[PDB]
């Protein structure tokens, strides 16, 4: 029960690596690789749109020009974390 | 030898008395030739073997033989460059002592015709395209912001508004933004004898945009004496081929959209009425991403504004402090 279990675990864990090698040769990890970076850029390029969505050449820029900064100024991070801690309490 | 000693240091004193002299005009090189055998200068410098299309501006109206000026770099020291007429007469002097330069050959055939080489191997004709010596650019190089697609089309030009603030709203002492509704792409100053200047003169090139596109040069070039990069929002540049031929040759910054798959949701985020042209959106972007990358000097493959605008900032942070 402690040696047979080791044998079974070893055989299964060495058996699961051969299929991993076959998938790597086929190249199934790339699809996950591209999806991560493209999603990062598809969100990394939305700031250009959102930061310039309220270009002012009515005056809702009054808040959005600082709401974007304020909610991302390491204050709403440690304050929402504190509120979540209070809720858990 | 009192003749050489008396005037040897003439250039060693006149280039430092006016250490605060204001620079004007500009020079760009085409041929980089050393000065060990071609010194011919009271400066006694090593040479002018800097690079092709070197960055240096000259305004010191010296004699008609040579022009001592300034090289723009981390240090505000002085330099020296050959005169535009000096280069023209000497670019063939290096090939003047090239024995069989006209037509005869040295392949064991001596005495066929002999005679001095023909005058065609000189500046008598030189009619390839009448390319002049070193040309002039503004006090700094103009700025053209290509990408992500055809400018002025919703998403494309709105990518330029986001990065804009930065530059201008960050120096306010080196940036004088400006807009031009002028076709720079079909604009070239290699006119035969004279561009159109009149309006009703009834000539073959009267009703043309050449007259109204040359009128914006006075807004550039010498006008840049305030040391400002001068950006433009013209919807004309879509490839670094047409503009990088003439004297303008601005700095081209390419905003990189990485793989041409993330651009699909970037354009389709507005839903309907964004595919009037459709096809021209997603390969005009990749066209730029074909030409010699070298063309554009700054690639902007980066994430949210806080790091990509730094790339633009650091490019001009060393550039603005090097032009003085």
């Amino acid at each position: 029960s402690f040696f047979v279990l080791n044998l079974v675990l070893g055989v299964l864990s060495g058996e699961f690596s051969k299929e991993r090698e076959k998938a790597k040769a086929r190249g199934d990890f790339q699809k996950l690789r591209e999806k991560q970076q493209l999603e990062e850029d598809l969100k990394g390029y939305l700031d250009w749109i959102t930061q310039a969505e309220d270009i002012d050449p009515r005056w809702n820029r009054f808040c959005r020009r600082k709401c974007r900064a304020a909610v991302k100024s390491n204050v709403f991070y440690w304050l929402v974390i504190f509120l979540v801690f209070l809720n858990t309490l | 030898e009192s003749a050489r000693r008396e005037v040897e240091s003439q250039a060693q004193q006149q280039l430092e008395r006016a250490k605060h002299k204001p620079v004007a005009f500009a020079v760009r090189t085409n041929v980089s030739y050393c000065g060990v055998l071609d010194e011919e200068c009271p400066v006694q410098g090593s040479g002018v073997n800097f690079e092709a299309k070197d960055f240096l501006h000259i305004k010191e109206k010296y004699s008609n033989d040579w022009w001592i000026g300034r090289l723009v770099k981390e240090g505000g020291d002085i330099a020296f460059i050959p005169s535009p007429q000096r280069l023209e007469s000497i670019r063939l002097k290096q090939e003047q002592k090239a024995r069989r330069s006209g037509n005869p050959s040295s392949l064991s055939d001596i005495g066929n015709r002999r005679s001095p080489p023909p005058s065609l191997a000189k500046q008598k004709q030189k009619q390839a395209e009448h390319v002049p010596p070193y040309d002039v650019v503004p006090s700094m190089r103009p700025v053209v912001l290509v990408g992500p697609s055809l400018k002025g089309y919703e998403v494309t030009d709105m990518m330029q508004k986001a990065l804009f603030d930065f530059l201008k709203h960050r120096f306010d002492g080196r940036i004088s933004i400006t807009r031009v509704t002028a076709d720079l792409s079909l604009a070239k100053r290699s006119v035969l004898n004279n561009p159109g200047k009149r309006t009703i003169i009834e000539r073959s090139s009267a009703r043309s945009s050449i007259a109204e596109v040359q009128s914006e040069i006075e807004r550039i070039f010498e006008l840049a004496k305030s040391l400002q990069l001068v950006v433009l929002d013209a919807d004309t540049i879509n490839h670094p081929a047409q503009l990088a031929k003439t004297s303008l040759a601005p700095i081209i910054v390419f905003v990189k959209v990485s793989s041409p798959k993330v651009l699909q949701r970037l354009i389709r985020s507005r839903g309907k009425s964004q595919m009037k042209h459709l096809t021209v959106q997603m390969m005009a972007y990749d066209k730029l991403v074909q030409c010699p990358p070298e063309s554009f000097d700054v690639i902007l493959d980066e994430n949210q504004l806080e790091d990509a605008c730094e790339h633009l900032a650091e490019y001009l942070e060393v550039y603005w402090r090097a032009t003085h």
